[PDB]
DNA sequence: CACGTGACCTTGACCTCGCAGC
DNA sequence: CTGCGAGGTCAAGGTCACGTGG
């Protein structure tokens, strides 16, 4: 499955960084 | 200690909470209870997930504490364990190991989450470290300690409703670094996936040119003995000795001792496993060197691509590894079978396989990075959050 | 020697007729112009003594520094002379020697040249007026220089880059304590280096002639990178100096560290702070990370040679501390590599106005594994909040390290009580717990107060997020390759 | 009733035509000579009275108060009848016994007679202007007599002894609470006595034609030694007042007590504080000591009627409550014999110019043994130190002292919680710790300093120094009677 | 609280004392050491008089403090019994109970005997009656109430060697009252010395006109019986009932309770004496009256004088008691012997003993009194001395 | 031996007020 | 009887040994 | 093999209650 799998592992980091400017967003304020 | 904003004002932890009771549950003996321990509380996230239920007969001897709704329960013995938690309204009323600090927060002053965050961060329990020994020794400290130690507290007293405003904030980056270990454990099957494609299972029939091989037939081994224990020296006289994985890098092995009179021994290119538990481990020798009982030296024939084998014994690797106690032999290692393409085509494998390791793994390094990078965005958030910062 | 006299004083007269002059803008351009003049002049001398064992030519004989400069120019001809002819025949001499290496340092952008052709003559007689057989005067110049590279150093921020604060190096060498002969190497030195403070130290205990021929032929390897610092540089350890040192403009990270062959007793070094490089030099080590300073600390670990005593005092930011990943792998070997001996944490505006990072003296040893690590954080005065242009750091801050040390130094071999090394300032750190901590160095005092002045969270969620766009990069880069290489 | 204007305001004249007159000197000899004239008038109504059941001879006609009282005389004249002719002729009164009363009355030194026969006639003129069959004018002179003796309470230290401020008085009656008709007694009573305030009470009472007669004659028994507390009390009585009470002038300490007949319902009493009686006197009682408050204590105590509800209210020194020897067994048999239900310490000056002494009011009663004692410290206004003539005790301070008392009297019969009778100043002694202090009765409060506010070690051990050379006169005594019996 | 002079400050007692010490004998077990227990302490002159010395290893579980020179014990188990003292050189450093309070006073602001001093009055155990129990039941009080109750600390602080003017004081007065016990226990036996004069011991021969005489010659006796339990009554009915020398007053019987049907009767004059122990008590009867079977009643005959045979009996006292258990009956005091001068001569004597005993009553009541009195004039002493009145 | 005992009897007593009038003697002062 | 001493009980603190993880 | 924590022992007081001498 290793095409595959990178696919998701790629969509599950997009998701995190989707995540983490939503940190961001919430973080300033400042 | 530091500054404040108008508001706050530093108060003793304890001038902060409410006087707490201590319960003896043999005096109901067939009134049943339930029993919270530091083994009850999960250090991660800081709360109660395993309370046992107990016979009020059968109570322990430190079952003494009656916790109460908002409770915060902060445990003395190694308090940098983080186990702390807030007492939900299931267990009010409860006992709680003789281990714990009770700290019950008179609502006039101090809302309890808030003191649970302010215990959950390494502030409080980096004043137990300042005070009391430094590092002497001893695991534990006494509960008053924990009654004295500098608090900021800040009046409104709706700050610590903006605690509130914190608990957004840390669900998010819990969130995140949920998925970050996901990815990190798909993340290294990646690559096995990948040597799945490129060795075949046993038995399958092959791509032209390929044929099966025993092992022995293309690759001839070098078992390996430990020498007596005069010879090792650290003036570098003979050759480095490398008596088992524990010597291994992730890729060439750090010599730390030497062997005066080598008995068998490694030449550079040669490739090393180990023979012993952990069984199977691989590392590439890139220096001469002597080996002990606990590595056996594969030395690769011509048509055979010491990385070829190298990423075979790696794929290998899992039941490579057995589980009476595990040693591995030469003609064991001799009858393992290996697919032979080409020399060519080997390294034209490898080559790729070269590129897909080194990408995984500066992947790996990467997010290993973020992860740690995570964690001290936590402290961030908390040591922001006690300043009027946010 | 000394006799700063009339001839320091008119160096720095020097200085002000650049100050004067509209192409020289600040005292960067001062001390690079004085710097190119020097140099000529340096060469010309060396050329000099050849020509007295040649007895047993460089460039001549129009351009060699005799000719040119003692002649009475009217001014115009003498811009002329140096933009029209001198500058152009130095940028092409072409011999496989150094010669090359003479262009390398005339190579790029503006040789700094005085716009009146008036104060350009007046400073080159103000340079030649220097008597280079006499090295009361060369030490007199090499003062004033010094003196020039610390305002510089104050006065601008790009260097900053290539600057670095001598009490730190001081310090460093002091601690190190370099003997002869051992190589001493700056992988990246900028500008002068440690290598000078190195010199004078080791020179304090030269004894003998053998000895100096050592100081000055074999004891000096280190390397540089960029033009402006490694000609400074150049300048200043002739200056010192050591007759003909040995450095290279090139880059440490183009070598292979695995091939390794190279090896010193001793490192004293302050490495770039930390950007990418990446790419084909990523390849040139084991750990594989775009950061420079973490390929700089694997090139510095494998640069030392076997033998036990292997010195470092090296300079390093908090990221190199703080950070996870690689950083932790390298930190790893180095902990079991080396025996990490202390650690001296720096407060923020040290380096200014270069940057205000707080930094971390690093003095790692290499008999075998480290077991434990001496701490000492640095007090500011209790006036600033930092270090700044207007207040920088000085040598004192460094007398109360530098007693406490000699304590830690003393206990860390069992000739001395531990009680010496220790005020609530310095404490010692198990190793043990920097490796549950996840390899994080970053000081942390017990007997002191809580806050540890993290940065701002958001700074931390922004680099968070570029290297997360990092590593969906890395990923698409997987599944290109992947697709790409499919049969 | 109390047509005071008219009528009190002229006494309150003949009070000041008394201050004029030379032989009067203080407020003393104005009541001691209003007593003996608004006596003789008394005397004159009654035997009016008795003219009207003659109907159905104290005094010769010409020395009726009628005939002498009426004329009109030339100021000489009358003067030197009433020191001439008069006075001797009332000592000139020899028959039944009674009239030895009235000579023994007048027979005692020196009645108090105006030195200006003006001022006298007038002082007689404005007696003799009181209308005896108006019991609104009777009424009045006797709130002015009160008036008078209180006055005389407060400025004349000598009376003092015969004398006790009403407030003490009506609150002793008001706890007593005697009813008709149980007798009252008074073993040693000071002029008027609490018989007046008794009076009074019961008289509120009274509402029925049986009750007043009982009231009249039948209820008041006590008795008075010296003669003009003897006689200002008589007055006092008939002037509230009783029409002709029984109460003689006699010693009390003249009675044996085994013999006892008598005896009474109730005791209302101020015996002396009191001083030595000894020899005769001290045989009539079973225990015999000189100090004649002792001997008071056991008269009383015999005195009371074998009934239950037996009471005695009582004023008391400190000297009877701490001092041991005869005290402590007389106190022994108290504690056994009755049960004495409330102390109330009385705070020094309570009784000044008199005293200063402290006291204490003891309510005892006899159904039976003693088993718990209710103690009530009082007040001073925390301005005071003591209680002064300047500033007296009044009704106030009592009647926080009664509302107390009436808790206890709640718990004592338990019809009420024991919370209500407690307060600082109130707090409850069982007799145990009062036997195991030797029969201390005196007042110790817990909840206040500890200071008990004893007399200073010289006087202690001057009492001491006394009675223990007593000691040695009764040894004397001892060993000459031993070797004159010797036969 | 008070009103002191200027040098003085008020103090808690426990502001101005040493921490102190407690340790345990038994890690010591062949060690001997001395032990202090409530028991070894006289009441009256508040010192040691008898500590034990035990071996470490049978020390008891109380003794586990330890006491030094200048310490003074103060037993916190009823602690109005006065059992303070002032640790000798002898017993320094040495374990005592924990009943008491230790009291180590630093020379700084107290020295020790002015302490002692303080705690032997009944100011400080005053303090402790006005805090803990007032009237609540409990005898004892913890270490640390007898460490709060306010004292006045007297520096100028030799001003507190004030302390050697009450002890002088306190000597001189202890020594009076051992004289005076003195003379009380002396005096007594005057009495019976007269006695010794006047009745002759059997046997000797008598003055002329008198003759031995057995008593029931002379005397009746009713020997007296108990009623039923329905006959005693309050209310006044049938006559007074004496069981036994309990009803006695020292001359006549007070009575408390009555028999509504009595069966042996006293008439006034009866002697009465006890024919239970204690035996031979005797009161005279001044009242008709039922008699129990403790008591019998014996009626003086015509040759007798009811004194005479009073005064024979308070001399026959002594051994006429007895000490299975010790009764008297008829026969027994009717041959118990008398001596019989003529009436006259009786009523003589009794006249002259009468006023003997007048005297020595006299003498008993003043020279108590007396005794009384000394007590007051300590407690005036101390009142007087703790503040600057001397 | 009764008249003796009054004797030494009043013997401790002149003893006892001597003592109690060293007493007073050293209690003024006051 | 009621006074103390031995005992039992509680609170709070330190010791360390069975147990599961690197 | 090492760190964790729950069971255990231990010391400081504090209250209870029984033996016993006056
Ligand atoms: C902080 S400085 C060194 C300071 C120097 N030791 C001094 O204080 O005199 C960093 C220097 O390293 C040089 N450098 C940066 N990257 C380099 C590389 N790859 N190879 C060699 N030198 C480099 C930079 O030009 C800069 O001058
Ligand atoms: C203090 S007073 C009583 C006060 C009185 N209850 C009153 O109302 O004023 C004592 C009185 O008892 C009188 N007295 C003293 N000795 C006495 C005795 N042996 N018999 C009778 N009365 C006596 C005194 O004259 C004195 O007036």
């Amino acid at each position: 499955s290793p095409v595959e799998i990178v696919a998701g592992l790629l969509e599950k980091e997009r998701e995190i960084l989707s995540i983490m400017e939503e940190l961001s967003e919430l973080l300033e304020n400042e | 200690p530091y500054k404040l904003p108008p508001g706050w004002r530093w108060v003793r932890l304890g001038e902060v909470c409410l006087p707490t009771e201590r319960r003896d549950p043999t005096k109901n003996p067939s009134t049943y209870f339930v029993y919270v321990d530091i083994s009850a509380i999960d250090s991660t996230v800081g709360k109660i997930v395993s309370p046992k239920e107990i016979l009020g007969q059968h109570a322990p001897s430190r079952a003494r504490k009656v916790i109460r709704s908002g409770d915060v329960i902060f445990a003395t013995t190694r308090p940098y364990l983080k186990n702390i938690a807030l007492v939900p309204p299931d267990l009010d009323g409860q006992i709680c190991s003789t281990g714990f600090c009770v700290i019950r927060a008179n609502r006039e002053f101090a809302e309890p989450e808030f003191l649970f965050h302010l215990c959950r961060s390494d502030f409080i329990t980096n004043q137990l470290t300042a005070s009391k020994m430094r590092g002497t020794s001893y695991p534990a400290v006494t509960d008053n300690d924990v009654y004295n130690t500098l608090i900021p507290l800040p009046p409104l007293e709706e700050q610590r409703r903006i605690v509130a405003k914190v608990e957004a904030l840390m669900e998010r980056v819990r969130e995140v670094r949920r998925l970050r270990a996901e990815a990190q454990k798909d993340t290294e099957l990646l690559m096995q996936t990948a040597l799945a494609e490129v060795f075949p299972h046993p038995g399958a029939d092959l791509p032209p040119g390929w044929r099966w091989v025993r092992l022995g037939e293309v690759c001839d081994i070098i078992m390996g003995q430990s020498p007596p224990s005069s010879t090792y020296n650290f003036e570098g006289n003979g050759l480095p000795f490398f008596q088992g994985k524990a010597d291994f890098g992730d890729l060439h092995p750090t010599p730390r001792i030497w062997c005066s009179a080598p008995q068998k021994v490694a030449r550079p290119g040669d490739v090393l496993i180990s023979v012993r538990a952990p069984v199977g481990s691989t590392n590439v020798a890139n220096l001469a060197c002597c080996i002990g009982r606990g590595l056996a030296a594969l030395r690769p024939r011509d048509s055979l691509e010491r990385f070829w084998l190298l990423y075979y014994l790696h794929y290998l690797e899992p039941e490579l590894s057995k589980m009476t106690f595990n040693a591995i032999t030469k003609k064991d290692l001799q009858n393992v079978f290996i697919p032979l393409p080409p020399l060519e085509e080997q390294r034209r494998i490898v080559a790729y396989l070269d590129q897909i390791q080194q990408q995984v793994a500066a992947l790996k390094r990467a997010q290993a990075e973020t992860e740690a990078e995570l964690k001290r965005l936590e402290q961030a958030i908390l040591d922001k959050a006690f300043r009027g910062d946010l | 020697p000394q006799t700063r006299e009339s001839l320091a004083n008119e160096i720095w007269r020097a200085c002000d007729i650049m100050r004067r002059d509209n192409n020289c803008t600040g005292i960067m351009e001062y001390v690079e112009h004085l710097a190119w003049l020097l140099f000529l002049r340096f060469l010309d001398a060396q050329e000099e003594e050849w020509e007295a064992q040649a007895q047993i030519p460089i460039i001549d004989s129009e351009y060699r520094w005799r000719h040119w400069a003692t002649k009475d120019w009217p001014a115009d001809e003498l811009l002329a002379f140096v933009h029209g002819r001198l500058i152009p025949y130095l940028r092409s001499l072409g011999g496989d020697p150094l010669r090359e290496t003479i262009r390398s340092l005339f190579s790029e952008r503006n040789v700094i040249v005085c716009a009146s052709g008036y104060n350009l003559k007046d400073v080159i007689q103000i340079v030649n007026e220097i008597n280079f057989h006499s090295q009361d005067d060369i030490f007199t110049v090499s003062q004033v220089y010094e003196e020039l590279l610390r305002r510089l150093g104050n006065e601008n921020r790009l260097a900053g880059e290539f600057y670095t604060p001598r009490p730190v190096v001081r310090f460093v060498v002091e601690l190190v304590d370099p003997q002869i002969g051992e190589a001493v190497y700056d992988p990246a030195c900028g500008t002068c280096g440690f290598l000078v403070e190195a010199y004078l130290w080791m020179k304090q205990k030269e004894r003998t002639i053998e000895d100096h021929r050592i100081l000055q032929e074999r004891t000096f390897f280190g390397q540089e990178k960029k033009p402006v610092p490694a000609f400074l540089g150049l300048v200043n350890m002739m200056l010192h100096g050591v007759t003909v040192p040995r450095v290279m403009r090139r880059n440490t990270l183009e070598e292979n560290i695995r091939n390794v062959s190279e090896r010193f007793d001793v490192v004293v070094t302050n490495p770039p702070f930390g950007g990418t490089e990446g790419r084909h030099i990523q390849q040139n080590f084991p750990i594989q990370s775009n950061a420079t300073e973490l390929l700089f600390l694997q090139h510095i670990m494998k640069k030392l040679k076997p033998r036990d005593g292997a010195r470092c005092g090296m300079v390093v930011p908090e990221g190199t501390l703080f950070r996870g990943g690689a950083f932790a792998e390298v930190k790893r070997d180095l902990l079991e590599q080396f025996n990490l001996h202390t650690v001296v944490s720096l407060p923020p505006g040290t380096f200014a106005p270069y940057s205000d990072v707080k930094t971390a003296l690093i003095f790692f040893e290499r008999p075998g594994p480290t077991k434990e690590i001496w701490y000492y954080e640095l007090p500011l005065p209790e006036g600033l909040k930092k270090f700044s242009k207007g207040n920088p750091i000085q040598d004192e801050h460094f007398e109360e390290a530098r007693k406490l040390w000699r304590g830690w130094d003393a206990y860390r071999k069992g000739l001395g009580p531990v009680e010496a090394c220790l005020s609530e300032r310095s404490w010692i750190v198990p190793v043990e717990e920097v490796k549950k901590r996840g390899y994080d160095l970053t000081a942390r005092n017990p007997n002191r107060s809580g806050g540890e002045e993290l940065p701002s969270p958001v700074e931390i969620v922004a680099g968070l997020l570029e290297k997360e766009r990092e590593i969906l990069s890395i990923m698409e880069e997987l599944s290109e390759l992947l697709e790409n290489e499919k049969g």
